[PDB]
């Protein structure tokens, strides 16, 4: 089981690099977009494997929505805000993550 | 007549992007129609310009998915078109292989699948996995599969800013 | 289910370039469809980075005709698609490609409805330019004649479907 | 082993949206800088659970390099183009991915 | 009557000079093309106002299927050398042409 | 005058017909050459026919200096290319073309 999580960390970082090269001819706004795509890609498999809170999925659901669904009117400053707060506040979470 | 043409332009005008897929498999029964609507796209000179790779295998697919940051969730199929530079006539036929891509997103429609044709990718890795020699270029992916959730409209500007009469301004 | 994918798959495949229009104008009746479903194709980043000009007059079509080699006959309608590059991606171009996507679907919009025409694209930039009255951002693309077809469509050679596409690898 | 994975996992995503939300006042430029970062992140989770192959290490030091100690210089598009090729390379291994 | 094929004579003339200017770019087989392609347009004008002959009703009726139809599995050395035969027989006649 | 005018519009398709088929033994630049003969060509017909311009017959003159004159030494792309705008501009006259 572990080794199929390290293969899809490997598929994961070349996806993140790819995102690094291809951020160099992008407009300015997928900075975030690609960060949000790649925390979406890492909570469906940390979900898979890792800690189970109904809060981490009800995350990668708004995620899903955000870059799954229809593209345009989407404002960044406030929705990422939401989304790191309530990830936050999960990881505050003394048995989600661990000390 | 006239109620075959309505349900065309709808089936023409209900295309929405996918970019959730199920984990269905496309099916070679339900392939081989896209493939023939896809073929079936004008060309530079009725020189057929062009390449196409139909990707199944699951390891392809998320080698391809890793590699190309446009694809968002892993497809079912993946459709790599590429301009062929031994038949060419910066190229005017590099436009007709993306007119066929548009074709294959309609046929997907036809079927009830969806394909989200993407451009930004990395053309050396991708084309390092998909094996193609030196004049074909890989030009876009599309990864089309059935659909996993309801489909939305874009936000679209009024038809009169990007659409005029006879000039530049009129309406 | 089956019948309606079967109707659309034939739509699509049948669609043949028409270059031999006949003399029966394109009515507004016979546009407003057509640009609905036209406009119904991939943006980039739903930019939506191109432009469309619709010439009936037949002064301007036959100005565009003397300058544009790649019509044939005259046609009773004319788009043409340009990329807005107010736009741009990033600043060759991938919205170019989005243009040519609304084309293709503006040839299937002209099918469905009775009419026809050809992606014709081998013109003279400049002169359409100052015919049509683009600005400096807008770089003329596509210019497709539409209109009513006169000659029977007639099928073209192709080249051999394993000649032109996979799977999964190359010559496999 | 799997747990711990799943809960650097879930730091790693809350590490993936702050720099998202982080990228808009941060300039264009940062964003490959971010994804390389995650990059190599990502990476170091995979050292310890996914395959070990030689290259993977010396791809985690050069993004080490990039990274950590010093800044500056570090043309992105070369380095970013360089240092992906060289993770693909890695991943057609059949030991590195099965299926 | 006269202004207007002169009319039609400066658009035709307009449609050679783009031509010309396009055959720079077009591939080698369309110095024939255009030129062919040109004949049937002053053909279809000299057919409005110009005498008229059976044959060159079937001469321009020949171009129209070679351009207008399909594309390909065309063969130029050849059915060049009938048209312009069958042209130059037409001419040939007393009455068609005038000292 | 108007029987006339179609006479020689025959002759010129003849001479249409004749350069497409030579072009295949003449080298790919005399497509252009073809192309631009002709077009000075129907410029003549058109000089005591139609309508009558001063920029065309200064244009005229540009070709007839180019063919007549002196081989050689031309550069083909800025010269079709600048003579093709100053003949638009004489047909975005409303008297050069009516519709
Ligand atoms: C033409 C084009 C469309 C793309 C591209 C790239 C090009 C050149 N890239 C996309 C991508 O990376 N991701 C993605 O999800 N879609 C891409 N598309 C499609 C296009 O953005 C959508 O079709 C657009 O949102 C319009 O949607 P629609 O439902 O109205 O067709
Ligand atoms: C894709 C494309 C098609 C063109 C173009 C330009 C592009 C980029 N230009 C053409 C032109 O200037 N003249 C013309 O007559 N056709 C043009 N076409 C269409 C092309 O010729 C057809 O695709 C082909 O002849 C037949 O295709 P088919 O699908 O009908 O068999």
């Amino acid at each position: 089981e572990v080794r199929q999580v390290g293969e899809e960390l490997l598929l994961l970082a070349a996806y993140l690099l790819s995102s690094g090269r291809g951020l160099l001819d992008e407009p300015r706004q997928y900075g975030t977009f690609r960060c949000l795509d790649a925390a979406r890609r890492v909570l469906a498999l940390a979900a898979g494997t890792g800690p189970h809170h109904p809060e981490l999925d009800a995350l990668r659901g708004r995620m899903d929505d955000v870059m799954c669904g229809p593209m345009g009117d989407h404002e960044l400053d406030t929705l990422l805000d939401q989304m790191c707060e309530r990830l936050a506040t999960v990881l505050e979470d003394p048995d989600v993550i661990s000390d | 007549p006239s109620q075959r043409s309505s349900h065309a332009l709808q089936t023409l005008t209900t295309r929405r992007a996918v970019r959730a897929f199920a984990d269905r498999p496309v099916d070679d029964s339900l392939l081989d129609p896209m493939l023939d609507a896809m073929l079936a796209a004008p060309s530079a000179s009725n020189k057929q310009a062009w390449a196409f790779v139909a990707v199944r295998e699951r390891r392809a697919l998320r080698l391809l998915r890793a590699f190309s940051p446009g694809i968002i969730e892993l497809p079912p199929l993946v459709v790599a078109a590429c301009f062929d530079r031994s038949r060419a006539v910066w190229d005017e036929g590099m436009l007709c292989v993306a007119m066929a891509v548009e074709n294959l997103l309609l046929a997907a429609h036809c079927l009830g699948l969806g394909g989200c044709p993407s451009g930004s990718f990395r053309r050396g890795p991708v084309r390092r996995l998909l094996g193609l020699p030196d004049h074909l270029e890989p030009l876009l992916l599309v990864p089309i599969g059935h659909p996993a959730r309801p489909l939305a409209p874009a936000p679209r500007r009024d038809r009169n800013e990007v659409v005029s009469h006879e000039r530049w301004g009129t309406g």
